[PDB]
């Protein structure tokens, strides 16, 4: 149930944040799903069937989030202004991406279907794929999945802040500390794509291959920034 | 978090009837972090702002351990500097507390001293013998610290088989961050000397007698 | 007096206070005794000596003690033996005699700290 | 109140995955009824309460998953990594079938109008009824009955792993065993017509009417399995 064996749980009992917050996720990924129209007819219905791929990746990315939201509330038992403001700020950021990822997730998902040979429909649906709007793909992915760590790591830091109040022991204070660097690291990649395609220094689709590829190594990175700052 | 916003609490605090911060100024060991948190210009800085407190009586003149204690223990004053030692008191007492950081000044740390308390066999003893069992399989043992720790707490311990339950204590984290912060003192036969001359510098500055910069010239001396 | 025999790892503290009560409704003292190898001792002290008068031990080490002529055979009621499980009966039994009263079955488990390791091996 | 009286309930208490359950619970029953247009005229009201038997037998089937939900959550309070992604899984599939699951309900509830004698309105709507899309309508609903058992049984099964953590007594060991075997015996007559209708032996209408003759015979063929087992 718990992370941690030295951690001891400030936020066992649901509190009004939390009951919110629940509230929220489950409406983001309700909403994802049954946004979508009714079906009429049988055509309508195998059509509809077709979005369960991108509508799993959703749902995994979402409940992942809310998983990291329910350690935090569960170990510090937060319930303040600042807390209230980050934590707002985390679920008008996933909010605003619901349905840009259903759409990022559909476009994917007819992607990855041409390559494997499932299937072969036509992506003239999504618009034009041009560089511009290719760039702006990384630049707006990128930015949402940079805001929502950079967040995690400003909750942990308020924790920090407040180590005394809460009468946090020194597993604690380590615990609270290393999940700064976590979501800071976690942070860093999508921030160093965003970077790189806002600059474009070959000025064509070399730019996005290299950002998207950081995603690909999203585990290796993290640990080269991690051993950056071990070795000094 | 910063010494230099106390003021503005104290202020704040005695308009409510209440103090801010009220600990033991006659002893040096107390004074000397805000003295030592830049530093000379550091330890000009870090007195210059102690006796401002004492001329904007936000402190009073001849505070000591007894009065800051009681004081904090009754719920007069908001904050006191103390160590592991005085923690006991307090829970005996109904307040709320909570061990933490030594404030900054100038930005940099409040550097405390750090004492390692020790024992010692006096040279013309009988008992040399004697001591040494009671010091060895008696007292440093994890029942033997125990019993002292359960009547005023000793701090962080000298022995390896208490590493966990220091570590589980909130307040040993906040010590641990103090000490860190600050350094160990040297054991050297000069150091009463030292002392003597900084418990005079402070108590002259307090009082109003001697100027800042006339104490530091007197204690290099 | 009434003498029993039984390991020291066993709640003998527990037995005698069933002994003390035994005392109460008929006047025999009931003491209790732990000595150790006491399922090596037994067959020695209990052949030549005078030894206890009740013997506790696991079933294994009774067949032996049976085929010895250390145990009396053992001579109960039905309605005595109706209130215990018909299989633990027959693990007290050496050529068609009871040689011993079944108490419970016995064995070991894996006992783990949760706080140290919630998922153990 | 409690199904068993020798089960300890061990969530009796409120706690952040059972909240954001019943959410989402709440949700897909209220939005399969609320995704309706709103009547503008009496001629739209009138059309609208046709809709009620439909929406009555999706109500109905929803709750019945809630309750089982409810149960399980209530005895063994769990609240780890595996439940939760378990959880996902059954709440992700409840939810990509609702809408479905109106479509079906407004068909059948045409067809069954139809055979007692109540209405005589249009099956065209839905499209044409071919061999493939009947045969497509069973693999569809089949897949989705089958998956919610079999994520009901993978939740016991997870809590039978964790019955010494639990600290689970001889006759919760035994209800733990139980509701393992229900939900795979309740999983098996899916995953049978569902198979047959995959293979389609006949190459005509005579398998979906097999298909669909498995759930008339649910409680029969459920015995059948149960007996197989116990017979040896
Ligand atoms: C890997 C294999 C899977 C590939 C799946 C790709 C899905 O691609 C996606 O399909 C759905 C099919 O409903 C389309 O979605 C369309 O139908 C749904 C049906 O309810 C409507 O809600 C929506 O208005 C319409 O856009 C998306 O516009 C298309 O982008
Ligand atoms: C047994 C007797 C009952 C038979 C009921 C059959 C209902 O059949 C169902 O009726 C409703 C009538 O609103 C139709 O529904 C139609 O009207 C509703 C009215 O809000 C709209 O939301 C929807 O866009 C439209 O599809 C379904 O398309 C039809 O399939
Ligand atoms: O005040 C100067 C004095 O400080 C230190 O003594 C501390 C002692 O270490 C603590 O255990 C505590 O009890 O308070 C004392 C000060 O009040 C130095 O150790 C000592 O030499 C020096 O005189
Ligand atoms: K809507």
């Amino acid at each position: 149930v718990g992370l941690n064996p030295n951690f001891s749980f400030r936020g066992k009992q649901q509190t009004r944040i939390e009951t919110f917050s629940d509230a929220v996720f489950a409406l983001a990924i309700a909403l994802l799903v049954l946004s979508s129209t009714i079906p009429e007819t049988f055509e309508d219905l195998w059509a509809s069937m077709r979005d369960v791929i991108p509508f799993a990746i959703c749902v995994a990315l979402i409940i992942v989030i809310w998983y990291q939201h329910y350690i935090f509330f569960l170990k510090y038992g937060l319930q303040d202004k600042v807390t209230i403001l980050l934590n707002t700020i985390l679920l008008f950021v996933l909010l605003v991406y619901v349905y840009p990822l259903k759409f990022l997730a559909r476009f994917l998902s007819e992607i990855y279907g041409g390559i494997f040979g499932i299937i072969e429909t036509d992506l003239s649906r999504f618009g034009e794929y041009s560089h511009q709007n290719l760039k702006l793909l990384m630049v707006n992915y990128g930015l949402g999945a940079f805001a929502i760590f950079l967040v995690f790591s400003l909750m942990y830091w308020r924790a920090y802040k407040m180590k005394s109040l809460l009468d946090l022991n020194s597993y604690e204070i380590f615990d609270t500390k290393s999940s700064i660097i976590a979501n800071l690291l976690m942070c860093s990649v999508p921030l160093l794509s965003l970077i790189i395609t806002l600059i474009d220094p070959w000025g064509n689709f070399r730019t996005t291959i290299l950002s998207g590829f950081l995603y690909f190594l999203y585990v290796p990175i993290m640990i080269v920034f991690g051993r950056i700052t071990s070795k000094k | 978090k910063t010494w230099e916003e106390i003021p503005a609490l104290d202020k704040e605090l005695k308009a409510k009837g209440k103090s801010a911060l009220m600990f033991n100024l006659q002893e040096p060991y107390f004074t000397w972090p805000l003295i030592a948190a830049d530093g000379n210009a550091g330890a000009k800085a870090g007195l210059t702002f102690l006796v401002d407190l004492i001329k904007n009586k936000h402190m009073n003149a001849d505070t000591d351990y007894s009065i800051a204690e009681a004081a904090f223990n009754k719920g007069e004053t908001a904050m006191t500097i103390n160590g592991p030692w005085a923690w006991s008191n307090i829970d005996t007492s109904k307040v709320n507390y909570g061990v933490t950081v030594l404030p900054t000044f100038k930005g940099q740390p409040s550097k405390p001293f750090v004492g390692v308390l020790s024992a010692g066999i006096n040279a013309a003893s009988p008992n040399k013998e004697l001591a040494k069992e009671f010091l060895e399989n008696y007292l440093l043992t994890d029942e033997g610290l125990e019993a002292v720790n359960k009547d005023k707490p000793l701090g962080a311990v000298a022995l390896k088989s208490y590493e966990e339950e220091l570590a589980k204590d909130p307040r040993i984290a906040a010590t641990m961050e103090n000490a860190q912060k600050g350094e160990i003192m040297p054991n050297i036969p000069q150091m009463s000397a030292f002392w003597y001359a900084v418990r005079t510098a402070v108590i002259n500055a307090a009082s109003g007698r001697q100027t800042v910069d006339e104490a530091l010239k007197d204690a290099q001396t | 007096k009434l003498v029993i025999w039984i390991n020291g790892d066993k709640g003998y503290n527990g037995l005698a206070e069933v002994g003390k009560k035994f005392e109460k409704d008929t006047g025999i003292k009931v003491t209790v005794e732990h000595p150790d190898k006491l399922e090596e001792k037994f067959p020695q002290v209990a052949a030549t000596g005078d030894g206890p008068d009740i013997i506790f031990w696991a079933h294994d080490r009774f067949g032996g003690y049976a085929q010895s002529g250390l145990l009396a055979e053992i001579t109960p009621d039905k309605a005595f033996q109706d209130k215990l499980y018909p299989f633990t009966w027959d693990a007290v039994r050496y050529n068609g005699k009871l040689i011993a009263y079944p108490i419970a079955v016995e064995a070991l488990s894996l006992i783990y700290n949760k706080d140290l390791l919630p998922n153990p091996p």
